[PDB]
């Protein structure tokens, strides 16, 4: 398929794999009496390995030679899923928690003593500020337009060279 | 409750480590549920 | 003005921290100081010794091992009469401090100044235009 | 009457509001943080009592309610061993079968796979196998039952509240004034007749009531739920008559000095049960009914309110000859006015009780089934050779605490302390000289090793087979320990070790213990012990006895303990402080310690574990290839290092995967550690510097200005990464590799 | 020996003089500062370097400069 | 500038160059450094204030 | 009674007057030692410490050398003795050349004269100890030996 490799439902090599990863665990469950919490605990594994197995399949990824899934990070939509879209899941995240706390340190400079708010948290304000970033792209960009975060060259200390 | 005892409470390594604790609690109980996700499924 | 070589000294059973041939080759230090009390002190290069009531003299090996014992007998024992000296090899006696009789730290008529500098620190040249001329980098 | 109690009532009110505003215990730190370096600076001095206040009063009463919250956390973490035990453990199981079961107190939850670590342990059970040796101390208790193991679990809980409490109350309710703790002759009567005699005497009892019958019921046979309850062998005198006769005649043997009425129960055989591979559960009982006795006698020594007894301050002072000047005057001053100094000593006691612990414990073990359960063994000398090593070089510690602070020389004017500052140089030379000496003529016989090996000259090498260079005098030792049963100890039917010679005790068909010959290798590696422990000594011994003043900083003194440098002057004063030779001593003890537990666990596989054979030869693990490969350094590295890390290598997959992830991950924590060590803050300044000028640019600067890590604690990072990335490389290879083939 | 420089924006708090242990910093009469007098080094034979003066130095930028410099047995700290 | 104001420091080895801290005082001699400028950062020396000139403040 | 004091009366100096340091044992030790001989020729005192060395440097070489299995070893034990001999032959020569200015005066080692001249005496000794040592190994079997001749 995508770089020569092979969907992982077709591959014969992910599917020895499922059957390794099956057969370790029947071979420690061959040593256990039927009802017995060993026992019970193995077949668990058992399962969630099979499912496991069954899921990637079914999913549109690819195979190596060696049976292991890979990721295509190129960019493509048909494997947007692996890297574009939880990339994306990460950056709103990343962005909330920076945008967070980006609003807490300008809250705690405008304080009567700014240094006892960032070792001892006003956690009202704090959460207050936590629940502000579910927009933190308009914000942000808002923020950035606006004049508001970035500060002129001549506002920052730097060394004399 | 005692004023001091929240005021304790909001210090910097009683919210980081309950923060990062709950923070954890849920990647443990979205990976116990939701198990081996290598990809958003699509 | 001159050291009385006389003096006596404080009662110190030895140490190994002592001076060494550098001592009577190259310089040897000497600080005396009045001592109101019979009292132990802590030597700087080893253990304790009793400094006499009345004049004490010591023989080190270093300038700041004279001043260490003359901070400490300054601030446990508040004596403000040490005189330090350099003892040359040749038996010349180099009076050290403090210098004119009145402390560094105390302002005194008659005193240069040396290396002082007219302007502030960011104003030192750079070191590619003082390079491959004899001009200083102060200005 | 004058050993009084005495207490201040109320002194400290119970307040949260000294919790809410950190730094409060200082004025430096109680102004706020400016920079990120106050953060630091909070952790860093807290415990240092003697920095925040200037009374002794205030310092020991923080000390002891420390004491009790420590002691606290020791019972909520033993409560919590015997809750594991009873709840999360095969120890049932393994009471049946404890040659073939391993124990396994520690279950992991299905999370991400970590389930793998719950591996077949044996007993119908999966769990993490665990080293400590608590089954082993639960057997030799007699425990049999993991309702019993609740109970243990509870009464620790209870300890543990009751600590706590204890703390609480002595801190703010009733606080003992400095009076109640300059009472040494009181706090040593109490400590040696009180808390090791009625422990012992107590401990001695439990033995002779409940673990000699019931490990004669185990050791017989009799499976776990057929043994009689520990409190019917108190009440039915018969029953316990039964397994030991003497016990027809009751308390009269032993108030009449009949006392040998009680060789059933109290023997002096030595060796190992032959059953178990363990001491002899009657002798532990003798051996605890003995050190009873001499430790209650022992806390009649010092005189306390009644006129019998002795002034330690009088046998201080009388203790001086014509070398020593005024001799031991001012010691007794010392001792009850500075803790430091008493920390010192103790830690230095403590390390060394703990080194000897591990030693005897190997050599002579004291549980059953704990010589042949070798990730035990390997575990237990490893733990106490870490524990030990590092409390000696705290014992160095406070020793250069104690001579930076506490040290007068008013009050110390020709006693044995200036008198050891005032020949230092004396003193600090010599062990120089040793230790070169000592590094040349240990380390340099394995150059000297490979270099022939690698030449192909075998017959020029230090080895049993070329120039032998063997330990004649540890050999005639052995010797006269193998001799001593029924000759100079005639009473013992055995030698107290089997490792001195004599047969070779198996149990399951795993060796418990058998001789361990000495030769050439043993040689070598006892001289590389002599030179690390020399060197070790130098860097702490030099550390305290420079600690105040050199020929280089004469006012040593009045920049502290704890600092980096005076400067790049006089050539440069880089790591000057007392503390900084303890943070170099602590890289030579993590050497020393390294190379002892190496030549423990190679000569251990090597030359006594293993499995009997018929005609009881002894596969051991390794084969026997300590003699001809521990000479050279190439033989440390593929025999011993290459050839054990087999197992954490290829433990992916399996049960001992968290090993060979701990091995992997404490090689990364090591290696991260040297970026504090080669490093130095300005570098660190300047970079963050930039960092501070990306976030003044988005306008998210703190208002806790970050700072590069001081000087000191950067060093104090680096060796806390490296001693964590080292020890857990070796904790982790080491487990790995006993739980696979031991 | 080392070299030691005194700035114009010394204020004449006199506690690069206290910090030095080797006596090579003296105060002299200056009428630049509301104190009156600045730092002086007479004596930069006896400086070790040890940079004592430097830490003691309130001004932002260290108006007392100490410059490592040659090597001599004084200002290598030596008691050998 | 005078007592009380804001300004923006000029001076290039200055810890606090193009900050702002506020002026204490001036004085009226011929000192060489007359405005003392508190700030609210501290100096890695921990000193959280300066003497500077006119030619190296000004006003914001 | 106190065994230790200062050293030479002067308690500064750096050293303190012990038992073995001090004792008239050690004086007449360090006295009756040729380097600290007095009526001595620094000639006269490099022969007397030269014959000592020399003497008992061919032994270690001998006995522990790569070639002590083979019958040559005196020989290759004698060679190697006398190869140390003139390493540190050059290493008196060449301290004597750099730390003594040239004076007139040779009746003591810490002169640029007397140290030649104990340099001198120093190789003539060397040569000649370890000559008679390797003279009495070869004549006699228990020498050749390490002592067990007798068992
Ligand atoms: C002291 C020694 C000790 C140690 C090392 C352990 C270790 C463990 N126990 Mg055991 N246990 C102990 C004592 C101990 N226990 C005692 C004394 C009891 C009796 C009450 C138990 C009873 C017990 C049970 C019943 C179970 C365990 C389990 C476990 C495992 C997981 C526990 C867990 O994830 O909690 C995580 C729980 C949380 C709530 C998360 C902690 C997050 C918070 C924020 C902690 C922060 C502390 C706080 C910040 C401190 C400051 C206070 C505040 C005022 C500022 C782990 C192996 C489990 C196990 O083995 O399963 C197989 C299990 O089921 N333990
Ligand atoms: C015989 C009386 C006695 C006993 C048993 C102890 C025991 C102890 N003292 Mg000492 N102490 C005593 C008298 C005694 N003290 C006196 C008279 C003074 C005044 C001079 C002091 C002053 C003193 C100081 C200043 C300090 C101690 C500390 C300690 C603890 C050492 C840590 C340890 O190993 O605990 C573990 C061992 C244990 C056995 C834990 C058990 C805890 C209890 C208290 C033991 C006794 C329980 C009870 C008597 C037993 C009843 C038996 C019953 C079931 C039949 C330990 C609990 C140090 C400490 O840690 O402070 C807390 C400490 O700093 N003590
Ligand atoms: C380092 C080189 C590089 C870079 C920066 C990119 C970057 C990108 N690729 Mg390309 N790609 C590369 C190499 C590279 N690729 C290579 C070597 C291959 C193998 C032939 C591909 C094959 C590939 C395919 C087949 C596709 C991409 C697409 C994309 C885009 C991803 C989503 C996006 O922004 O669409 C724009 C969407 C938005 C701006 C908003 C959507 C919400 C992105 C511009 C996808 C695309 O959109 O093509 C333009 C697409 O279909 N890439
Ligand atoms: C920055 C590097 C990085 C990245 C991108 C990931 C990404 C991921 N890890 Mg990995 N991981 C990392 C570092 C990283 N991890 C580290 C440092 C460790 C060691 C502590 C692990 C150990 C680890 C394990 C053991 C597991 C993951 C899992 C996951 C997945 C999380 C999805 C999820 O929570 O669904 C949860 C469900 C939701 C609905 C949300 C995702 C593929 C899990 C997984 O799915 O594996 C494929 C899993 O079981 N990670
Ligand atoms: C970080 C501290 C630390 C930790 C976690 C451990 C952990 C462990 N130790 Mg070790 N130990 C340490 C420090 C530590 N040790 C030090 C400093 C010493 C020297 C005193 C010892 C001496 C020691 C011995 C002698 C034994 C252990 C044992 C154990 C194990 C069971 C725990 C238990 O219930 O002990 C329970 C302890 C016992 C059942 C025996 C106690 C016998 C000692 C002699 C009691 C002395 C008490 C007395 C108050 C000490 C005063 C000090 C003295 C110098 C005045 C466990 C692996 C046991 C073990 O390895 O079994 C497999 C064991 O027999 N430890
Ligand atoms: C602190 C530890 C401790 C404690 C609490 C006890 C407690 C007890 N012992 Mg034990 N004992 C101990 C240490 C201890 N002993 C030691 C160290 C030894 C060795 C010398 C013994 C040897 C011993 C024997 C041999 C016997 C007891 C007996 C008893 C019981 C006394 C009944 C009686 O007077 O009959 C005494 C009978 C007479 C005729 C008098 C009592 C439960 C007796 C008992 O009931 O055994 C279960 C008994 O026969 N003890
Ligand atoms: C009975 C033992 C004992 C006691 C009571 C003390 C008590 C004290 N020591 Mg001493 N010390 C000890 C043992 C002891 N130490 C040992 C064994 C060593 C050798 C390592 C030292 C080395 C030592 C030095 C070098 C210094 C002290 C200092 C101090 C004082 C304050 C320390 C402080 O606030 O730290 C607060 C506690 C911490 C900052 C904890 C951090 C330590 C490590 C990094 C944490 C370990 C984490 C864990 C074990 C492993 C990581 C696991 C990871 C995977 C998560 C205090 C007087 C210092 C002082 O101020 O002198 C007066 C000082 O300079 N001690
Ligand atoms: C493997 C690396 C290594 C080596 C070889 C050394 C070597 C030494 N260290 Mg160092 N050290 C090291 C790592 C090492 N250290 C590390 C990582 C730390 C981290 C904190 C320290 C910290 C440290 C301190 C703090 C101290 C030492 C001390 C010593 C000396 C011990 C005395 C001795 O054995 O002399 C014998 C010399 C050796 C064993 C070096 C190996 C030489 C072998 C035998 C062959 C010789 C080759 C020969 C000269 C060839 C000549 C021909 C050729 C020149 C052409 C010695 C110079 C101590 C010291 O100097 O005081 C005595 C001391 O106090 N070390
Ligand atoms: C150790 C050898 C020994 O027996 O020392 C014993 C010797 C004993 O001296 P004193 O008889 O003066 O000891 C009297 C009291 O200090 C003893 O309580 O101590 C010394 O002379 C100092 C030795 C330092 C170590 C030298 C090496
Ligand atoms: C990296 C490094 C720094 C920079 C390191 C810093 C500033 C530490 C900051 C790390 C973050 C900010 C916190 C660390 C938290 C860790 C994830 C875990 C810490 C665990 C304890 C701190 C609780 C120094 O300052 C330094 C100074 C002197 C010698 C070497 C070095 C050095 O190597
Ligand atoms: S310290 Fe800085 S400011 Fe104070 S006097 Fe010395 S030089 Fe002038
Ligand atoms: S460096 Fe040390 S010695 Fe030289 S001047 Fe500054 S303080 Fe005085």
């Amino acid at each position: 398929d995508v770089a020569g490799l092979t969907p992982c439902g077709e591959s014969k090599e992910f599917a020895r794999r499922l059957d390794g990863s099956v057969k370790k665990l029947q071979t420690r469950l061959s040593k256990y009496e039927a009802g017995t919490p060993p026992a019970l605990a193995l077949q668990k594994q058992i399962d969630k390995t099979k499912n496991r197995f069954d899921r990637y399949g079914k999913a549109g990824l690819l195979c190596g030679t060696d049976g292991l899934p890979h990721l295509i990070t190129d960019g493509r939509w048909t494997h947007s899923g692996e890297f574009v879209i939880p990339g994306l899941l990460f950056l709103y995240v990343a962005g909330w928690i920076g945008w967070v706390g980006r609003s807490y340190v300008l809250f705690a400079r405008t304080a009567d003593k700014p240094t006892e708010k960032e070792i001892i948290i006003d956690v009202p304000v704090a959460l207050s500020f936590v629940s502000t970033g579910f927009i933190w792209p308009f914000s942000a960009f808002k923020e950035f337009t606006s004049g508001n975060l970035i500060v002129p060259a001549d506002e920052i200390t730097v060394s004399p060279r | 409750m005692d004023s001091n005892f929240l005021k304790y409470l909001s210090t910097a390594p009683v919210l980081f480590t309950v923060w990062l604790s709950f923070t954890a609690s849920f990647i443990i109980e979205a990976n116990r549920f939701f198990p081996d996700m290598l990809y958003f499924p699509m | 003005e001159t050291l009385n070589l006389q003096i006596p000294s404080p009662t110190f059973e030895g140490s190994t921290g002592g001076w060494l041939r550098a001592a009577e080759v190259e310089e040897k230090y000497a600080i005396t100081w009045t001592s109101p009390k019979e009292q132990v002190f802590e030597m700087p290069t080893g253990g304790a010794a009793i400094m006499r009531q009345g004049e004490n003299l010591l023989y080190l090996a270093r300038k700041e091992q004279c001043l260490a014992l003359a901070t400490q007998v300054k601030n446990s024992f508040k004596i403000t009469d040490y005189k330090v000296y350099r003892i040359f090899p040749s038996g010349e006696v180099q009076y050290l401090h403090p210098k004119d009789g009145v402390f560094p730290e105390k302002v005194n008529a008659g005193r240069v100044g040396v290396g002082n500098v007219s302007h502030s620190i960011g104003k030192n040249l750079n070191p590619a235009q003082i390079k491959f001329t004899s001009k200083s980098f102060n200005g | 009457k004058k050993v009084s109690i005495t207490v201040d009532r109320d002194p400290v009110a119970t307040s949260f509001e000294k919790w809410a505003q950190p730094g409060h215990f200082s004025r430096t730190l109680a102004k706020g943080p400016k920079t990120t370096t106050w953060i630091w600076n909070l952790h860093a001095d807290v415990h240092d009592f003697d920095s925040h206040t200037n009374s002794l009063e205030d310092i020991s009463r923080k000390i002891f309610s420390a004491h009790f919250g420590q002691l606290s956390i020791i019972f909520l973490w033993l409560s919590g061993m015997y809750f594991h035990g009873a709840r999360f453990s095969n120890y049932s199981a393994w009471l049946s079968n404890p040659t073939a079961v391993k124990p396994s107190a520690q279950v992991v939850w299905p999370i991400v796979g970590q389930e793998v670590l719950n591996g077949d342990v044996g007993g119908g059970f999966q769990g993490v196998q665990v080293t400590s040796g608590f089954f082993q101390i639960w057997r030799s208790s007699g425990i049999t039952s993991e309702v019993e193991l609740y109970w243990c679990a509870l009464a620790g809980l209870i300890m543990s509240g009751l600590m706590i409490f204890a703390g609480w109350f002595h801190y703010h309710k009733a606080a003992p004034k400095l009076e109640w703790f300059q009472n040494a002759e009181s706090m040593l009567n109490h400590h040696l007749s009180g808390l090791l005699g009625l422990g012992c005497l107590s401990w001695a009892g439990h033995q002779i009531h409940v673990s000699l019958p019931v490990n004669k019921l185990l050791d017989a046979g009799v499976a776990p739920q057929e043994i009689p309850l520990p409190h019917e062998f108190l009440v039915n005198r018969d029953l316990m008559a039964q397994l030991y006769p003497s016990f027809s005649k009751g308390l009269v043997p032993f108030f009449t000095l009949n006392w040998s009425e009680y060789s059933d129960f109290l023997t002096f055989k030595g060796g190992l049960n032959p059953v178990t591979g363990g001491l002899w559960l009657s002798d532990t009982a003798h051996h605890h009914l003995a050190l009873a006795v001499l430790f209650i006698v022992a806390g009649h020594m010092y005189r306390t309110n009644w006129g019998i007894g002795h002034s330690m301050k009088e046998i201080l002072e009388a203790h001086k000859g014509p070398f020593t000047g005024e001799g031991h005057k001012g010691l007794y001053e010392i001792l009850t006015t500075s803790w430091h100094a008493q920390l010192a000593i103790n830690l230095a006691m403590l390390g060394s009780v703990s080194i000897i612990v591990a030693h005897h414990m190997y050599a002579m073990p004291p549980y059953p089934y704990i010589a042949t359960d070798y990730p035990t063994q390997l575990s237990i000398f490893t733990h106490h050779m870490w524990i030990g090593g590092f409390c000696v070089c705290g014992g160095a510690a406070h020793a250069g605490i104690f001579m930076v602070r506490d040290y007068n020389p008013a009050q110390n004017y020709n006693n044995l302390l200036d008198r050891v500052i005032r020949h230092r140089d004396a003193i600090i030379s010599h062990l120089n000289w040793i230790c070169i000496f000592l590094g040349f003529h240990s380390f340099g016989l394995y150059i000297h090793n490979d270099t022939m090996r690698a030449l192909g000259r075998t017959q020029d090498m230090f080895s049993d087979t070329a120039i032998q260079l063997k330990p004649v005098f540890a050999q005639w030792v052995q010797s006269i320990h193998t001799l001593a049963p029924g000759n100079t100890t005639p009473n013992a039917l055995a030698t107290a070790s089997y490792a001195f010679g004599g047969d070779v005790v198996a149990v399951g068909n795993k060796v418990a213990m058998m001789p361990i010959s000495l030769g050439t290798a043993d040689f070598m590696v006892h001289h590389i012990h002599a030179f690390t422990i020399h060197v070790t000594v130098l860097i702490l011994l030099k550390g305290v006895l420079f600690s105040r003043n050199s020929r280089l900083i004469p006012d040593k003194a009045n920049l502290g303990f704890r600092f980096p440098c005076d400067g790049p002057g006089r050539g440069g004063t880089c790591q000057s402080s007392a503390w900084d030779s303890v943070f170099l001593g602590l890289f030579w003890m993590y050497n020393c310690i390294s190379v002892v537990i190496f030549h423990f666990s190679w000569k251990m596989q090597s030359d006594v574990w293993g499995t009997v054979q018929s005609d009881g030869t002894v596969t051991h693990i390794t084969g026997g290839n300590f003699a001809q490969s521990a000479i050279t350094i190439n033989g440390w590295l593929r025999d011993f290092l290459w050839a054990q890390a087999s197992q954490v290598i290829q433990s992916y997959g399996s049960a001992l995967s968290a090993y060979g992830l701990i091995f992997l991950g404490a090689h990364f924590i090591w290696a991260f550690s040297l970026m504090f060590l080669f490093s130095g803050r300005g570098y660190w300044q300047e970079l963050i510097e930039s960092i501070v000028w990306a976030h003044n640019k988005l306008n998210v600067a703190p208002a806790i200005q970050p700072r590069a890590l001081s000087i000191t604690q950067g060093r104090a990072v680096g060796l806390a990464h490296y001693l964590l990335g080292g020890i857990g490389t070796t904790w982790a290879f080491f487990l790995a590799r006993i739980i696979s083939v031991g | 020996s080392h070299s030691v420089k005194v700035y114009d924006t010394c204020i004449g708090c006199t506690q690069c003089v206290r910090a030095c242990p080797c006596d090579v910093l003296e105060m002299v009469s200056w009428d630049g500062c509301k104190a009156g007098q600045i730092a002086s080094a007479p004596r930069t034979e006896d400086c070790i370097g040890c940079k004592r003066c430097e830490t003691a130095c309130p001004t932002d930028f260290l108006s007392v400069r100490v410059y490592l410099g040659g090597e001599t047995t004084r200002s290598m700290g030596l008691a050998y | 500038v005078k007592r009380g104001s804001k300004v923006r420091i000029l001076r290039k080895e200055s810890y606090w160059y193009q900050d702002i801290g506020t002026v204490a005082t001036i004085d009226t001699s011929g000192i060489r450094y007359p405005v003392v400028v508190r700030f609210e950062k501290v100096s890695y020396s921990g000193v959280n204030t300066n003497n500077f000139s006119l030619d190296e403040v000004v006003e914001v | 009674s106190q065994f230790i004091k200062p050293y030479n009366d002067d308690p500064f100096v750096g050293n303190l007057a012990t038992p073995v340091s001090t004792s008239s044992f050690t004086k007449s030790l360090l006295s009756n030692l040729p380097a600290y001989r007095a009526g001595l020729s620094p000639l006269l005192r490099g022969v007397e410490i030269g014959l000592t060395h020399g003497y008992f440097l061919v032994g270690p070489f001998y006995k522990l050398g790569p070639l002590r299995n083979s019958d040559v070893a005196l020989l290759s034990g004698f060679f190697s003795a006398l190869g140390l001999i003139v390493i540190l032959v050059a290493c008196l020569t060449i301290y004597g050349v750099v730390s003594f200015e040239e004076t007139e005066a040779k009746d003591q080692l810490q002169t640029a004269k007397g140290w030649r001249q104990f340099t001198s005496g120093w190789l003539v000794g060397s040569v000649g100890g370890a000559s008679f040592a390797y003279i009495l190994i070869s004549n006699i079997p228990f020498l050749q030996t390490a002592g067990m001749s007798m068992l």
